[PDB]
C-alpha cells in the first residue's frame, strides 16, 4: 500500500 | 483560500479511499490553482489507485514538470509505465526516483 505527502 | 478547501476535500476522500469523489474535488482544486504541483500529484495518485494508469501517467507528468524533486511521483509513474508494459520509461523513472534517495 502507498502513502501520501 | 478556496482550493485550500477543495484540495482538502479531495484529500479527505483520498484518505478514506473514495477515489471517484477524491478526483471530483481534486479537479475543482486544479481549476482554481493550475500551478500547484501537489494537486497534479494527488490527482495522479487517485487515478493510479483506481488502476487508471493511462491518466495517472498523464497527471504525474505535469506534477513532475512543476516539481521534478518529487521522488514519490517519479516512482509511481514508474509503476504505471511498468503496468502498461512500458519497461524503458519504467526504468527511466525508477532511476530518477532513486537518485533523489540517499
Amino acid at each position: 500500500m502507498e502513502e501520501v505527502d | 483560500n478556496s482550493a485550500e478547501a477543495w484540495k482538502n476535500l479531495g484529500n479527505a476522500y483520498y484518505k478514506q479511499g473514495d477515489y471517484q469523489k477524491a478526483i471530483e474535488y481534486y479537479q475543482k482544486a486544479l481549476e482554481l490553482d493550475p500551478n500547484n504541483a501537489s494537486a497534479w500529484y494527488n490527482l495522479g495518485n487517485a487515478y493510479y489507485k483506481q488502476g487508471d494508469y493511462q491518466k495517472a501517467i498523464e497527471y504525474y507528468q505535469k506534477a513532475l514538470e512543476l516539481d521534478p524533486n518529487n521522488a514519490k511521483a517519479w516512482y509511481r509513474r514508474g509503476n504505471a509505465y511498468y503496468k502498461q508494459g512500458d519497461y524503458q520509461k519504467a526504468i527511466e523513472d525508477y532511476q530518477k526516483a532513486l537518485e533523489l534517495d540517499p
